[PDB]
């Protein structure tokens, strides 16, 4: 019965200068200094390594504690300058008085070599950069209503960064935590809970009910900004927020009375989007954190710690045990609380799942003021939370067979839920492979079909909604229940959560924020696409994983550790075994199917949902052709790929040319990138030996000796050159895109 | 020292199973069995997957090839400091013994064994390619 | 040894597959070929008739899409007698011998051109 | 005049091309007040416009059918004709720093070699040393060339690794 | 103090100011010498 | 079957022995070197070319050298 | 050929011609062109200007070609 308690070693470790002076001081290998050029790349490579710099999972921590610190400093001094150029370098006030017709921008350029042509009109007498990181939606939604607000929170933004760097110093060089308070996962999660995630949310919606309420409630009736009452009178005076709200006439004795009903005026459940600025209802929000703060706050006392009542979380693991699958969850406790990587795999697994939930509901309900009729933001933030969440999931692999390698001891793990899986790897990779080549055949199958008989004159050949039909009746089903929903199953919510099951379209300033979206023949294609391409990336990281230890090709691949090239071109050869490389196929596929993703989403939004409200009834941005075209390849490649890209080729000369060049920047960093994947070492090194043999020739060759790229690093190098160069191609063709009709 | 010989009843690990294991090859072509003295129980690691317990005193695994059974014999020598010795078996019930081929495991020296495939010159003077060219097969200069 | 399953060892499965065609030892591998032959070719009628290029067309559709049925079956044979040829060149079980592959063969192309032409007759 | 092509000054494309750019400007004045900052900044980069265009003129370029400079790379050409600054005095003008930079470069390299541990030298700037050297390299062109005729500016075949042959 | 300016002496710090310096005179240059084009 | 060589200029090291994943090399007496033994290959049947034991010599050039030759089940490292 | 050489400013010659039982009819009729029976590819491959300038000038004068060279063949 350990107590949990604060325990931390006094001054563990002296802050001097001395080892910013002498690179590679935290690696045995690299203290010695460089000899090759190799030594370099190894510095950089191995330096957020810990769990191999020392033994010490004490030491290992202590590290990890403060370059978090470290990590949360500098997202405060980005989120600080955020706020500091919607201040400075904005036209947020602009905007405020007409967001309808004025562009978002807070960058600015200086004038020189010509580059001031990058300065657009974008409205309200400012010239600057379009952004579509939608802060001002976010800012008009909180209440702000003046730069200087801007202002306080920039200031406010670098003080907490001050504080993050301290705390960092602090927990390592002054106070530094020891392992067993670490341990306490019972007691962090009971904090983290109740604590962070409550807390939390019972604070926000302080600031909603008392701030963002009320201010957003006058300026949706139309007053003007600088006209609207300052938060802190808001506060002070009941009498002001009476009048918005009458329930603020009678305090907070309904919350302890339970009359909680007396506060339905401004704790809504209404559902629906805002009819005059098209995002959610924020009485509606406001209610939701309310209700979010008190199930966390509840969740929040589930764990024991020091007082008896609660649970343990060993416990709860060892008495799930079943018939099929002997031991059970015995030894997952001792494991994630001795692995970090353990616990990174977890994290990275359902952060970035999460990431990409919150871009599928951002979109269908739009939680913020201006945010659906601004195309711009939509199409951004859901290609950028769906990049975010692919890149964390492929991580979680990454992670999980470092575990598999370093981590993991056979002696905890026996005959337990863990050894069981380990021990029919076999079967699985071999069905999840079959699966794969089974969604490939009858998914990309059909399109290839499709732009066959088509090519052919045999159109009623084809499937599509003319022809031979696949509909996802299941999904129309599911529809169709929402859209009913409030009249039975949820009674007291006037409307659907989102006006994509159904019913009528909103319209804010002659735009479309949101209408019913329609699943056809194209729709039940593209979709099992996702379903094959998301497959085949679980079965690369799966197999890496389960294959980290051994395989029928190497016995002993665990010895030859998590990151090496190769065992040599013996059996036939053994290129890309390791489990590192699993994660560096892995990365193209993930690639490969979020572009997919962020194709069928652009698409589909343009085609059916985005465009312009007239009399005669709504004329979308590519006229609805995604239901007749998007069942071939050739569909694709002429309405989507080459028709859209018509914005970006014809930016030159325009406050847009930045993304002509960035569209053939990018191009060209991709191709780059094949020069590292399409080749090996060993023929750059013969080539350096002739250029060096030059600069011997003039006594100018260098003391540390160029070498070729290591193997592994010539796959790094050209994984990250064929990801920026793919993606950026399309964020440039997007967003010049998306701003020119959007 | 003699050449052991195998004794097919020899107890086996305590190992649930995996699929892993012997394919059809063990009954077609030929397969491996590694045999040990173990002093007490203790858990290790399948180079096929899995953990499982050796028993005290002789164990027993069958392999399908021979790196599987020279990979747990380097886990057995280093961390148990066992002295485990394999097999190769054919389906005829024919069994030949190696590893240790004279009982005394390669990496020490041992007198009576007899020098192969040594070239008593460096690499930098073999012959060129030409000179070996028309041999009647591939041949690189270094067999010559 | 290998990982036990009750999909790899169950009672009521082992005696099902112990008496399909394959697995019914003591029969005559020609005999066997038939009614393997039959249960496939039967079948293989399906598909060709409904999703054929020819399946609107109100009475050829039927003749169409069986014709090609036969035609698929004829080639699996050839399948099936190449395979006998590379496989059994020098044991329980007579099937899996060079005599008995080939009457294996025959069998089926019997059987199976029987089952396409038994599909046709059921349809008209 | 050379190759068909004649002066920019004369160049009736030329100057239409002025008169676009000018426009396309102006355009996006008008939507703006007199005294605001897009105008000033707009007007600014007219009157830039504007000395663009009066000085490719005035340093006697040739233009094109298509109305843009072209530039003359033959020294016999440029010297002949007066363009010797569109190529040919800028061709010495970058190999003089390129030699500076090598030069002093080269120089650092030779300096620590001597040293006990060079490759800390190279991680690790000696900047005393470097800028010591750094201003020394602004006569590079006569070093060079008095190392050239002394012969020690090349290693000797034997004193160099090759690889067999 | 010495380790610190000796921190600032590796390779690094010494390229992030040494091209801040070069690429700060090559913009201001531009920015009172606007479009060169020929030396004239 | 892979060719593996041995060449004169063997030091006696072991590493090369103590390398190999299948137990084709062993040292043997010798009197070329200070350590008087040298590296053999009396097992090449077993080689599967992987190269550890060229990875492990420490002489330039190497002292072990591997040929990839004709293929067979156990060259090609196959359990099936 | 006998027709291209007429006027060759103003005809595609031809290739070969195409029987390809997965056409559907639109395929048929789009492929029928140069006044040719059914449907039929055109040559890019200059043979028509080749033998045209050599002297050829008839279909048999191309068939006795064919022959010669098959036996040289
Ligand atoms: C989010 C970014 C981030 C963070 C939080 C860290 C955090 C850390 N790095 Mg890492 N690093 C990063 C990015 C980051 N790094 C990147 C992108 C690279 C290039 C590949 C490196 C290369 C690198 C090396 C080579 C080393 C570190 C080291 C460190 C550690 C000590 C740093 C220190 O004392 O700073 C003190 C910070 C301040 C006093 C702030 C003010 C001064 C700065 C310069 C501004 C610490 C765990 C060192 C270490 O000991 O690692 C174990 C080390 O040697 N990092
Ligand atoms: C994520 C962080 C971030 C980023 C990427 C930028 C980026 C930029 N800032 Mg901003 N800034 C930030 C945070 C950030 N800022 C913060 C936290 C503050 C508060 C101190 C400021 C205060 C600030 C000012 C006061 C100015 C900028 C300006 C600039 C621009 C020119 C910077 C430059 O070349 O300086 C010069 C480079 C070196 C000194 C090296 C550039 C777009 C300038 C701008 O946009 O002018 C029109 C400008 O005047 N920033
Ligand atoms: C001035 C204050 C100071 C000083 C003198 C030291 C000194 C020391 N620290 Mg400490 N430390 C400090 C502040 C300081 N620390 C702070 C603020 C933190 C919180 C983050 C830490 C956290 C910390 C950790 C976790 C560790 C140390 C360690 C060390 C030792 C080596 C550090 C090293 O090599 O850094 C040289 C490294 C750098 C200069 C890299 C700076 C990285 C920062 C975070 C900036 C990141 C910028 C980012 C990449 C920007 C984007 C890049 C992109 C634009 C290209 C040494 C005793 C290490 C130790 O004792 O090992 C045994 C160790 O593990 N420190
Ligand atoms: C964390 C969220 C949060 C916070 C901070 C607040 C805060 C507030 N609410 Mg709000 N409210 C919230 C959530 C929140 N609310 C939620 C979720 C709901 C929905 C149920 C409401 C519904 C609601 C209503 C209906 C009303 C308020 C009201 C108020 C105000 C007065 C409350 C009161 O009477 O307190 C009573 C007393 C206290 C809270 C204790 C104060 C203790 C002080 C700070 C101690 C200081 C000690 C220190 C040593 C002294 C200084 C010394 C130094 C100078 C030397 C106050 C600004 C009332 C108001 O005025 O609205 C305009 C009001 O009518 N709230
Ligand atoms: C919470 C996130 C997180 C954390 C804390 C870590 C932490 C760690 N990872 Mg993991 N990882 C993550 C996410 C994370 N990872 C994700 C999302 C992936 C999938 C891509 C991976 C994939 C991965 C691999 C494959 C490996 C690690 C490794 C590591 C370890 C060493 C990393 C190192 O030294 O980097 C040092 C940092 C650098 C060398 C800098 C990288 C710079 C990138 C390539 C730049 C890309 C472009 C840039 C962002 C934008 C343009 C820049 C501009 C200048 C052009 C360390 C424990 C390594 C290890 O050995 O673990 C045991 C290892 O092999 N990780
Ligand atoms: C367009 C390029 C392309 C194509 C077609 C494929 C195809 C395939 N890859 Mg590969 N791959 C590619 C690029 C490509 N890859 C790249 C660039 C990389 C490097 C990052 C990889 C890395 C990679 C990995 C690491 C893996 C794959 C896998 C697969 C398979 C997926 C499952 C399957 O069988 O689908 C079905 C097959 C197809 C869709 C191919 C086209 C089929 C056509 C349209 C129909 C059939 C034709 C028909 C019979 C007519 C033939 C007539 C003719 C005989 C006369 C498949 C064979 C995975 C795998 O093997 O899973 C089992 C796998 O693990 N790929
Ligand atoms: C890169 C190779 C190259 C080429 C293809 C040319 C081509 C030309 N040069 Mg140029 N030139 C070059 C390099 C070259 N030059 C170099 C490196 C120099 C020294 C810095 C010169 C110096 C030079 C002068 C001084 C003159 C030319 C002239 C010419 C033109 C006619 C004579 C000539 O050079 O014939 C072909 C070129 C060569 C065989 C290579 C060597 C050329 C020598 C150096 C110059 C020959 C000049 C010639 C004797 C003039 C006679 C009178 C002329 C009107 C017929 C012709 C357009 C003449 C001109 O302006 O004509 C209109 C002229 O007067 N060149
Ligand atoms: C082969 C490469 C190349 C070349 C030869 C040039 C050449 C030129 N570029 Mg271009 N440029 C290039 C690549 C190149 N560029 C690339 C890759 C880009 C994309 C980033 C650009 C983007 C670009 C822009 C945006 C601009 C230029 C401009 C210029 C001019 C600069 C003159 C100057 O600064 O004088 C300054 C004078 C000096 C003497 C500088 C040297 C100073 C030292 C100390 C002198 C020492 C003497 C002893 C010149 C004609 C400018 C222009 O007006 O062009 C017409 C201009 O605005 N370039
Ligand atoms: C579904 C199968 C549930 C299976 C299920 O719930 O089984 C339930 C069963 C749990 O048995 P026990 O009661 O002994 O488990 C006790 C637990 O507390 C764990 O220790 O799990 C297994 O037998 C594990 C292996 C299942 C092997 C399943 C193979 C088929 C996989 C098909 C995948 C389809 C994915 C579709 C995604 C939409
Ligand atoms: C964790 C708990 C954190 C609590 C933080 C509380 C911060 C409170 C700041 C605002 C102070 O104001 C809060 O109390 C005042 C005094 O009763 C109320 O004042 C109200 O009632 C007074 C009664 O005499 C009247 O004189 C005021 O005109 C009227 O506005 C405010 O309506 C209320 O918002
Ligand atoms: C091009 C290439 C190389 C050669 C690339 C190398 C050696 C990297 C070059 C990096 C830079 C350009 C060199 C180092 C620059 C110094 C830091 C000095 C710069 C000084 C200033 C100019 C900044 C490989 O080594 C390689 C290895 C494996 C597979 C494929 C490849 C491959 O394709």
């Amino acid at each position: 019965a350990k107590k949990v308690k604060i325990a931390v070693d006094r001054n563990p470790v002296e802050t001097s200068f001395e080892k910013w002076a002498k690179p590679g001081h935290f690696s045995r290998t690299l203290s010695k200094g460089p000899n090759t050029t190799t030594w370099i790349w190894n510095l950089h490579a191995d330096a957020h390594d810990f769990d191999s710099h020392t033994s010490d999972l004490e030491e290992i921590s202590r590290k990890v504690f403060s370059a978090h610190f470290g990590q949360l400093g500098i997202i405060f001094i980005w989120l600080s300058g955020m706020y500091f150029h919607g201040a400075r370098f904005s036209n947020y006030e602009a905007w405020l008085s007409d967001p309808t017709h004025i562009k978002p921008s807070a960058q600015v350029v200086w004038p020189i070599v010509g580059q001031e042509i990058l300065n657009g009109d974008v409205g309200g007498g400012f010239q600057g950069i379009q952004i579509t990181s939608g802060f001002f939606q976010l800012w008009r939604a909180s209440g702000i209503t003046s730069e200087l607000q801007l202002y306080t929170t920039a200031i406010g933004g670098l003080v907490m960064a001050a504080a993050m760097f301290f705390a960092g110093w602090f927990h390592y060089h002054k106070a530094a935590p020891k392992l067993e308070w670490f341990q306490n996962v019972e007691s962090m999660l009971n904090h983290h809970l109740g604590g962070l995630l409550g807390l939390g949310s019972l604070a926000w919606a302080g600031h909603q009910i008392h701030v963002s309420l009320p201010v957003n409630k006058l300026l949706d009736a139309g007053v003007d900004p600088k006209e609207i009452p300052l938060p802190h009178d808001l506060l002070l005076n009941r009498a002001i927020m009476a009048d918005l709200y009458p329930s603020f006439a009678k305090g907070i004795a309904p919350f302890f009375t339970l009359n909680w009903s007396e506060y339905s005026d401004f704790l809504t459940f209404k559902g629906g989007l805002n009819p005059v600025t098209g995002g959610l209802w924020l009485s509606d929000t406001a209610h939701h954190h309310v209700a979010i703060a008190v199930l966390f706050l509840v969740a929040g006392h589930m764990y024991r710690t020091n007082w008896g009542i609660g649970h343990s979380m060993k416990e709860i693991l060892e008495a799930h045990r079943g018939p099929f699958t002997g031991e059970g969850h015995v030894g997952l406790y001792e494991i994630l609380t001795t692995s970090w990587h353990a616990q990174l795999a977890i994290n990275l697994a359902l952060f970035g799942s999460l990431s990409i939930i919150v871009a599928h509901h951002m979109y269908a309900m739009p939680p913020y003021p201006y945010l659906a009729t601004d195309y711009g933001t939509q199409l951004s933030l859901f290609t950028h939370h769906t990049w975010i969440g692919g890149f964390c999931i492929v991580g979680a692999g990454a992670h999980a067979a470092i575990f598999m390698v370093r981590d993991y001891d056979p002696t905890n793990n026996y005959n337990n839920l863990l050894d069981r899986v380990i021990r029919h790897r076999d079967a699985i990779i071999s069905h999840l492979n079959w699966v794969c080549i089974f969604l490939g055949f009858h998914s990309f199958g059909l399109y290839i079909h499709n732009d066959t008989m088509s090519a052919l004159g045999r159109p009623q050949d084809m499937f599509s909604d003319t022809a031979i039909q696949l509909q996802p009746v299941f999904a129309q089903w599911i529809q169709n229940t929402h859209f009913l929903a409030p009249q039975l199953t949820a009674p007291n919510a006037l409307a659907a959560t989102s006006l994509t099951w159904g019913g009528d379209l909103v319209a804010v300033g002659g735009k479309v924020a949101m209408m019913p979206i329609s699943l056809g023949t194209s729709d039940f294609m593209v979709h099992h696409i996702h379903a094959f391409t998301i497959h085949v990336t679980v079965l690369i990281l799966l197999k890496g994983v389960l294959f980290a230890r051994s395989s029928r090709l190497i016995p002993d691949k665990a010895n030859l550790g998590f990151r090496f090239p190769c065992d040599g071109p013996g059996r036939g050869g053994t290129c890309q075994v390791s489990a590192w490389d699993h994660v560096f196929l892995g990365l193209f596929w993930m690639y490969n199917s979020l572009s997919i993703v962020i194709f069928h989403f652009s698409w589909k939004m343009q085609s059916d949902v985005w465009g312009t409200v007239t009399a005669s009834g709504v004329s979308h941005i590519t006229g609805g052709n995604f239901a007749q075209s998007a069942n071939t390849i050739n569909g694709w490649l002429r309405d989507f790929l080459w028709a859209q890209s018509s914005q970006v080729i014809q930016s030159y000369g325009s406050a847009l040319s930045a993304y002509g060049l960035i569209f053939l920047g990018a191009h060209f960093v991709w191709a780059f990138s094949l020069m590292f994947l399409f080749s090996g070492r060993g023929y750059w090194q013969e080539l350096i030996e002739s250029i060096v043999w030059a600069h011997n020739k003039l006594k100018v060759a260098p003391a540390i000796q160029p070498r070729a790229l290591s193997i592994t690093q010539g796959r790094a190098v050209g994984v990250a050159h064929y990801l920026l160069g793919g993606i950026a191609t399309t964020w440039s063709f997007f967003l010049a895109r998306i701003i020119s009709v959007g | 020292w003699t050449v052991p010989t195998l004794n097919p009843d020899t107890p086996s690990p305590i190992f649930g199973g995996s699929t892993g294991g012997l394919l059809r090859k063990a009954q077609t072509e030929e397969f491996y069995v590694i045999t040990w003295e173990a002093k007490k129980e203790q858990i290790f690691e399948m180079p096929t997957g899995g953990a499982a317990i050796m028993r005290q005193g002789p164990n027993l695994l069958k392999f399908g090839k021979k790196e599987q059974c020279l990979a747990l014999t380097t886990q057995l020598r280093n961390k148990f400091k066992l002295t485990p010795c394999f097999y190769r078996v054919f389906p005829d019930g024919k069994v030949q013994y190696l590893h240790p081929a004279d009982g005394v495991y390669p990496e020490k020296v041992n007198a009576g064994r007899v020098g192969a495939n040594q070239n008593m010159r460096r690499i930098g003077q073999n012959v060129n390619p030409i000179k070996v060219k028309f041999s009647g097969r591939m041949m690189s200069p270094a067999e010559i | 040894g290998m990982l036990e399953t009750p999909v790899t060892s169950a009672p009521i499965v082992a005696t099902y597959l112990s008496n399909l065609p394959a697995y019914r030892t003591g029969v005559a591998p020609v005999l066997r070929g038939v009614e393997i032959g039959l249960a496939h070719g039967f079948l293989l009628a399906g598909p060709f008739i409904k999703l054929g290029p020819l399946r609107n067309v109100p009475e050829t559709a039927e003749i169409a899409g069986s014709l090609s049925a036969a035609g698929l079956v004829l080639i699996l044979a050839l399948c099936l007698s190449i395979y006998g040829s590379a496989q059994f060149q020098s044991a329980r079980d007579p099937l899996f011998s060079a005599d008995g592959w080939s009457e294996f063969a025959a069998g089926f192309l019997v059987g199976g051109e029987a089952g396409v032409a038994w599909a046709y007759v059921c349809t008209q | 005049d050379i190759a068909g092509l004649t002066p920019c000054s004369e160049s009736k494309a030329y100057a239409k091309l002025e008169k676009k750019e000018l426009k396309t400007l102006e355009k996006r004045l008008k939507q703006y007040e007199a005294d605001s900052a897009p105008a000033v900044a707009l007007k600014a980069t007219m009157e830039r416009t504007k000395a663009r265009f009066a000085n490719y003129a005035k340093a006697g370029l040739l233009c094109g059918n298509d109305g843009l400079p072209h530039l003359i790379a033959d020294p016999g050409l440029a010297l002949k004709y007066g363009h010797a600054g569109e190529v040919f005095i800028p061709t010495f003008g970058f190999l003089y720093v390129a030699g500076y930079i090598g030069y002093v470069g080269r120089q650092y390299l030779i300096a620590v070699k001597g040293e006990a541990k060079p490759t800390d030298k190279e991680i690790i700037i000696d900047v005393p040393l470097a800028t010591k050297l750094a201003w020394q390299g602004a006569g590079w062109p006569l070093a060079a060339v008095q190392e050239l005729q002394r012969g020690t500016l090349l290693e000797k075949e034997e004193n160099i690794t090759v690889s067999p042959r | 103090m010495k380790d610190f300016t000796t921190y600032l002496s590796t390779a690094p710090v010494i390229a992030t100011i040494w091209f801040t310096f070069t690429a700060g005179l090559l913009i201001e240059i531009n920015r009172y010498f606007p479009d060169p084009l020929v030396f004239s | 079957a892979h060719i593996v060589k041995i060449y004169d200029t063997c030091i006696g090291c072991t590493q090369c022995v103590r390398a190999c994943p299948l137990d084709v090399l062993e040292m043997v007496p010798w009197d070329g070197c200070k350590a008087s033994q040298m590296a053999s290959a009396p097992r090449t049947e077993d080689c599967v070319g992987c190269k550890r034991c060229e990875t492990a010599c420490p002489t330039d050039f190497l002292s072990v050298r591997v040929y990839l030759g004709s293929e067979s089940t156990r060259s090609m490292g196959l359990s099936y | 050929f006998e027709q291209w050489v007429t006027d060759p400013v103003h005809i595609r010659p031809i290739a070969h011609a195409i029987w390809d039982p997965h056409f559907g009819q639109p395929a048929v009729e789009a492929f029928t062109r140069g006044g040719a029976s059914g449907p039929v590819n055109i040559s890019t491959s200059g043979v028509y200007q080749w033998w045209y300038t050599i002297g050829m000038r008839t279909n048999q004068d191309l068939y006795v070609g064919s022959v010669f060279l098959a036996l040289v063949s």
